[PDB]
């Protein structure tokens, strides 16, 4: 009854696990065995939540145990303590295995391989409590033990893997908790967090796992951010070494779009949007992933108005994003008409909402924008155009002001005019017909290039898969 | 976090914040690695100023830095720079990654400097820090106990010395089975793992002094050695050894191990040394071989099985007047009927063989000799019916009988070569009858046998009178005779002469008998066989590009250097001349016996085109290079291959499954019984083509060859070393689609598989079972058998020397050796 | 709820096992899903998001508008006061 449905969860998980202790017995591998670990992941997800608070605490128990399942169990007290479950016969077993970690084996000690087990059991305690969706003192537990016993010795290739997906979880539920309520030494322990992320990028270095080193290299891009560190994240970005070759498309998706921001905040607004669209394209279109769609597309929106290009009105209609998006569709309208006093309507009005997010310094950037879209707009009007005439329309100063604003904008090149200060005009340099220019000739060799690049990934990933199953026995 | 307030500590002009920053940056290094890399040279610029004593602090910071960069190269040099505070990370359980990259590095600078002269631990390219770290990892290893772990790095960094010592340490005589068998883990190695030849050979040699200390071992291991390199010096001093003990049981032993593994040329010089050491008359018989060829005879008289219904199914199938039909049945039989001379053949089919004539009669009388191999008393007589003397009717008769008298004397046969030399010498002064150029082509192929390996310039100097003759039969054949008496020499004139005279000459028969023979000549030297290689390959002629394959093959034969190999590939897809493609695809497999895992896998390429001279070549190389244990795969890929539209592929594929399983059970993988069939089905058939019925009646005679007692041994698992009689037979079998009589020399590569035991006094699936049945001894044993037998625990016959394991004769003690035991007769003793 | 052309990425990926957990992962790391937060948090429910017929709901497709003012009143006033200018010419 009781025994029944913690055992039947517990056979599940045992499984899983045999099946890949099987498969690092043969030679450790990295691919194959992540896929199994994968699914075992988001079934004990699952019923972790799902089903009571202690059909974790019975594997614990059951399996040998440095000192863990003691700490499990202090979880669980707090939140109306457990006890059920434990007596032989949950702890009389340790669950089928032919002999690398069967009960009789282990028991006896003729074996112990408690490698793969204690790095699963660790899997469990980080699930279970965002599960609970609770943080207080059990962060600061979770992560005071698991840390110095995966340091006190290497780890072989398998076990290496699921220590990655442990960081993600010690650094997301610190973070959390300092925006539930702020206290003052959440600030003193960051500086703990950060160091233990990039000294374990040196550990994965020398074991050459490539899945590990690229997941701690989205962890320290997303650390810098949210406390600001711009500056040393941007030393970092210029001497990587991300590979993406084993790396799931989560993590891909998630590199690109740290990128972005960092680009963006150093007034790169080209590459940043290169990288924003890299970043969509990966993600799915589910409302699993829709929180981070709705970050991705309020920079992917701000990074246009930076350059001037001016985002779709379809794009927000499209989608059903529309309210999320609702204060970057009203900057979209005030940037492109060239109205200075809608683009500060739209800044006052939302406000709060632009802070939260931390891209209201990014939105600030965009006042100067207004103007110099709107001289880019009267300039393509007007062949030529007095300085007063400005003046009107875009709710200016002096002529003389409107001349420095020319100057400066075609230092970068987004008026494309030039000023005549005796005879009083402002002359437009295009007349196009580039085709009769030298131009097209460049175009069309860099998209031969693009093609060429594609034909190549092509080559290697399609046959890599081909050979693992024409060698592999199925006949 | 930020690096910011560390950088300013630098740039603070005071001496004393300047010394403290080096310790501040080098704390996090593992935190700030990026940040710090930039300011970088700040850090260098603190080195170069004498006002510090963390100088030594601020290289180690820098190899930190370098390191989560990517680049491990300069991490190493400021590492060494350093000098100390870098022998504290070499047990933590956080950075090792640093010292480990040490490790490496020695290796990649230790075989540079090794080439120019063995020392170089006095060399200031290699750094003094550099030295102590890898020295103290080797020493860890001991600290943990295990040797092999520390012998292993020893090997990649070119050491000497420390190799030295662990052996010499290894030596206490605890056990003496076990410090022998330290030894053999590391032979085994040195051979698979380093293929260079200056470090390997200091390596042997060294390892025979720490055998010959102890006064009792396995005397085996010394003489691995020996084989090896070929020194007589070696070689002597061993048995020097075994004759200060003055024991015959173990000298007698060895002698039988070294005739077969060892060159000929060897042999013939080490015997006068020892007579004039003194020794035992006994001994030196043996060296000769002589005696070794009536141990051999003995067993398989005994044991032989034929399949006479097989004799008469032949005979029906395939017609003695059509004379491709009459050349395959003669070859297929003699194979069968191998290695004791037994008249069955002749007896049976006395009115088929006369049916035939021209060079299919001349087969006929050769195969004679093939079924009478050795027999070395009785040779003469059963040869003696055809001789020339009592033999005028044929002139193919009377030179095929040399020719298949050549055969039983092989490498025996130096009185022999007196004889045949007379009849040589008198028809090289003439330009001969028709009569005269068959009667010396058959001497002349026949010579090559008796005095092969034997060195002889006077036999150079007597078949270089024929070339000249410039008699179109008789000159193609004395090419060949040349090649095989100075096998293994690389002597310059002979080298000259032969390729000069195939501009000479407009014939294809001649000029083709001296490329292949050229072959030979550079047997065993394989980048002093270059210059000839380049000279061939550069010729305008196709026929010299036949031959240049050929002359890669024999010279890196039994070794899998890469060089030789890639040359083979691009001559052979690069080429569209027909006889060319195929012979390189032969020739690598020649080069890749020492890793014949490998053959299956870069041939199914060359399968795979659809050419058929390409396809027939490549039937050759799996047959050749596999030729011993079987291989599921090997097989595989063979077997459409009988199916093919081109029937010379047909051939070659069904001779090359019968090379590969020549005497495997039907229990010991059940595809032999199979595959016999299949040879079978195709003679059966009669609507076939005669070239498919001739690929599978040769073959089959192969596949039953000895009468399944012998099995072909391109390396020696004795000593594990390779086999000079195995290759040379194979080449010339390659001869055979161009020139019939030379499928004979396949005999060469026959060398008889059991184990024989000897008195040593007066010399007369998952195979495995706990439950044992017994063996009787002189009874036939494989190769794979041999290693689940071992001698009683109470045995009346226990060998000197624990046993070897692989198939040969092994000399035991008889704990009574003067009590009667019934006595199986040797061949020696039946005649006199 | 889909970004870009809502087919163009719902057939590029659909749901796997072995996905789901780092999807959910990616939403929780920017702390929400972010589109129930904007209403408690601004403490209203939609009313400019009826600024125009096509923003409301698209079931229509795009203008190119995005203030939908008639242009019939301005177009009007033209063309009279003109004419009267013509008439006092």
């Amino acid at each position: 009854l009781h025994h029944s449905e913690k055992k039947y969860a517990e056979e599940d998980q045992v499984q899983e696990l045999l099946k890949v202790l099987n498969e690092i017995s043969k030679t450790t591998l990295t691919l194959d065995p992540r896929y199994i670990w994968r699914s075992l992941k988001d079934l004990s997800s699952l019923r972790n939540q799902e089903l009571l608070n202690a059909e974790t605490l019975c594997f614990t128990v059951n399996v040998l145990y440095p000192d863990s399942s003691s700490f499990k169990k202090n979880l669980l007290k707090f939140i109306t303590s457990n006890h059920k479950s434990s007596v032989p016969g949950s702890a009389e077993l340790r669950n089928s295995y032919p002999a690398s970690f069967y009960s009789v084996n282990t028991e006896k000690k003729t074996i112990e391989v408690t490698a793969e087990i204690n790095c699963f059991m660790h899997l469990l305690v980080q699930l279970f409590l965002w599960d609970s969706k609770e943080l207080e003192q059990l962060v600061e537990f979770n992560r005071k033990v698991v840390i110095p016993n995966l340091l006190c010795y290497y780890n072989l290739r398998s076990l290496n893997l699921i220590n990655a997906k442990l960081w993600f979880y010690i650094y997301l539920s610190h973070e959390t908790l300092a925006r539930s309520s702020e206290e003052i030494n959440s600030d003193n322990q960051n500086i703990i967090l950060r160091s233990t992320m990039m000294k374990f990028l040196k550990i994965a270095s020398l074991k050459h796992d490539n899945e590990t080193k690229a997941m701690l290299i989205n962890l320290i891009l997303r650390d810098f951010l949210n406390n600001g560190e711009v500056d040393s994240a941007s030393d970092f970005i210029s001497k990587l070494e991300y590979p993406h070759t084993d790396v799931s498309s989560s993590l891909e998706a998630r590199y690109f779009f740290y990128l972005s921001k960092i680009n963006a905040i150093q007034l790169d607004y080209s590459t940043a949007n290169e990288y924003i669209i890299a970043a969509i394209r990966k993600a799915p279109h589910n409302s699993k992933s829709l929180g981070f769609l709705q970050q991705s597309n309020k920079l992917h929106c701000c990074i246009q108005l930076l350059m001037g290009d001016i985002p779709e009105l379809s794009f927000f209609h499209q989608s059903n994003m529309q309210k999320s998006l609702l204060p970057y569709y009203h900057l979209t309208k005030a940037v492109k008409l060239g109205d200075l006093k809608k683009f500060t309507s739209t800044i006052t009005k939302y406000k709060q909402l632009l802070l939260k997010d931390d891209t209201y310094q990014l939105c600030v950037r965009l006042r100067s924008n207004v103007i110099k879209t709107g001289i880019r707009i009267i300039s393509l009007t007007y062949k030529k155009i007095s300085l007063r005439d400005i003046c009107l329309k875009l709710n200016l100063d002096s002529e003389q002001t409107v001349e420095y604003m020319v100057s400066r904008a075609i230092r970068d090149g987004v008026i494309e005019a030039k000023i005549n200060h005796e005879d009083g005009f402002i002359e437009t340099t295009e007349l196009l017909n580039i085709y009769d220019s030298e131009d097209p000739q460049q175009v069309f060799d860099e998209r031969i290039k693009f093609a060429n690049q594609l034909h190549d990934e092509y080559l290697v990933s399609m046959r890599y898969p081909e050979d693992k199953k024409t060698q592999q026995n199925e006949k | 976090t930020t690096a910011a307030p560390l950088l300013a500590l630098l740039r603070e002009n005071q001496d004393s914040v300047k010394t403290y920053a080096l310790e501040s940056i080098n704390n996090v290094v593992d935190q700030l690695w990026s940040e710090i890399s930039n300011e970088l040279p700040d850090i260098e610029a603190l080195y170069d100023d004498d006002t510090f004593s963390d100088r030594e602090m601020a290289a180690l910071i820098a190899s930190k830095v370098y390191y989560n960069l990517g680049e491990y190269e300069s991490a190493v040099k400021y590492a060494l720079a350093a000098k100390d505070r870098f022998d504290i990370d070499e047990k933590s359980q956080f950075v090792e990654t640093i010292v480990s990259k040490s490790i490496e590095m020695y290796v990649q600078e230790a075989s540079k400097q090794y080439t120019k002269d063995e020392q170089f631990y006095t060399k200031d390219i290699i750094d003094p820090k550099l030295t102590s770290i890898f020295e103290r990892m080797i020493e860890k290893c001991l600290k943990a106990s295990e040797l092999k772990l520390a012998l292993g790095i020893a090997l990649e960094g070119y050491r000497l010395d420390i190799i030295e010592s662990a052996l010499k340490s290894k030596l206490d005589q605890d056990s003496t089975s076990e410090n022998v068998k330290i030894i053999n883990y590391l032979l085994t190695l040195a051979i698979t793992t380093v293929t260079n030849s200056k470090f390997r050979s200091s390596i042997l040699r060294k390892s025979f002094d720490f055998l010959m200390n102890m006064p009792n071992c396995d005397y085996l291991t010394l003489n691995k050695v020996v084989v090896n390199l070929n020194d007589a010096g070696l070689a002597l001093q061993l048995f020097k050894k075994l004759k200060e003990e003055n024991d015959e049981g173990l000298s007698a032993q060895i002698a039988f191990d070294l005739v077969s593994s060892a060159s000929q040329q060897l042999l013939e010089i080490l015997v006068t040394e020892l007579t004039a050491q003194g020794y035992d008359p006994a001994l030196l018989n043996i060296l000769s071989g002589l005696p070794t060829c009536d141990y051999y005879n003995t067993f398989l008289l005994n044991n032989k099985n034929i399949d006479i219904g097989l004799l008469n199914k032949s005979k029906s199938s395939l017609d003695g007047k059509f004379s491709l039909f009459h050349t395959a049945v003669s070859v297929a039989n003699g194979f069968m009927h191998a290695g004791t001379t037994d008249n069955s053949f002749i007896k049976a089919n006395l009115p088929w063989l006369g049916k035939a004539q021209n060079w299919a009669k001349f087969t006929a009388t050769a195969s004679l000799g093939v079924i009478h191999k050795g027999n070395l008393l009785e040779g003469k007589k059963v040869m003696a019916p055809y001789l020339p003397g009592s033999r005028a009717s044929s002139r193919f008769i009377k030179g095929g009988s040399l020719y298949g008298l050549g055969l039983i004397y092989a490498g025996f046969g130096r009185d022999t070569t007196d004889y045949l030399k007379n009849i040589i010498v008198e028809n090289s002064g003439t330009s001969g009858d028709e009569d005269v150029d068959v009667l010396l082509h058959g001497a002349s192929l026949g010579i090559g046998l008796a005095a092969m390996g034997s060195a002889n310039i006077e036999v150079y100097e007597a078949l270089k009178e024929v070339l000249y003759n410039d008699s179109a039969t008789s000159g193609e054949a004395a090419a060949l005779g040349m090649g095989l008496c100075m096998l293994g020499t690389g002597k310059p004139e002979a080298i000259h002469d032969m390729f000069t005279y195939s501009q000479e000459t407009q014939h294809g028969n001649i000029t083709r008998g001296l490329a292949v023979g050229l072959a030979l000549i550079n047997y065993g030297r394989q980048e002093l066989a270059d210059d000839l290689i380049t000279k061939m390959l550069a010729s305008d002629e196709s026929l010299l590009r036949y031959g240049g394959a050929f002359t890669i093959a024999l010279a890196y034969a039994g070794t899998g250097n890469n060089s030789a190999v890639k040359r083979l590939l691009h001559v052979a897809v690069s080429d569209s001349n027909d006889d060319v493609r195929r012979a390189a695809v032969i020739a690598l497999g020649f080069v890749l016996l020492r890793d014949y895992t490998t053959v299956p896998r870069i041939v199914q390429l060359l399968s795979k085109s659809h050419n058929a001279h390409v396809r027939c070549g490549t039937a050759f190389a799996l047959g050749i290079a596999c030729a011993g244990k079987g291989l599921q795969s090997a097989i595989d890929v063979l077997d459409p291959l009988t199916k093919d539209p081109v029937d010379f592929v047909r051939q070659a594929a069904m001779i090359a499954l019968s090379m590969i399983l020549i005497q495997q059970t039907e229990k010991l993988n059940p595809q032999v019984a199979d595959i016999n069939k299949n040879f079978l089905s195709v003679i059966t058939n009669k609507h076939q083509e005669g070239l498919a019925k001739f690929g599978a009646c040769v073959a089959q005679g192969i596949m039953n060859a000895g009468g399944r007692n012998v099995t072909i041994q391109l390396e020696n698992a004795d000593t594990g070393t390779l086999d000079t009689k195995s290759v040379v037979g194979l080449v010339m079998f390659s001869q055979f689609w161009y020139w019939f009589p030379l499928a004979h020399f396949l005999s060469l590569s026959f060398t008889p598989t059991t184990v024989i035991g000897i008195r040593g006094s007066d010399q007369a699936k998952n195979k495995y079972s706990s439950k044992p049945y017994k063996v009787d001894n002189m009874t036939r044993i494989l190769p794979q058998q041999s290693r689940y037998i071992s001698f009683i625990k109470d045995d009346r016959f226990v060998p000197v020397r624990k046993f070897k394991g692989n198939n040969g004769v092994v000399v035991l003690r008889d704990r009574e050796p003067k009590e009667p035991v019934a006595l199986i007769e040797t061949v020696r003793q039946m005649k006199d | 709820m889909s970004t870009d052309v809502a087919a163009a990425q719902a057939q590029s990926k659909i749901d796997l096992t072995k996905k789901k957990n780092e999807e959910i992962n990616k939403k929780s790391l920017e702390e929400d899903d972010e589109f129930e937060d904007f209403p408690i948090d601004t403490w209203a429910n939609g009313e400019t998001i009826k600024s125009n017929a096509v923003t409301q709901t698209n079931i229509w497709e795009e203008n190119w508008d995005d203030v939908e003012v008639d242009d019939d009143f301005t177009n009007e006033l033209k063309a009279e006061l003109d004419r009267y200018k013509r008439e006092n010419q």
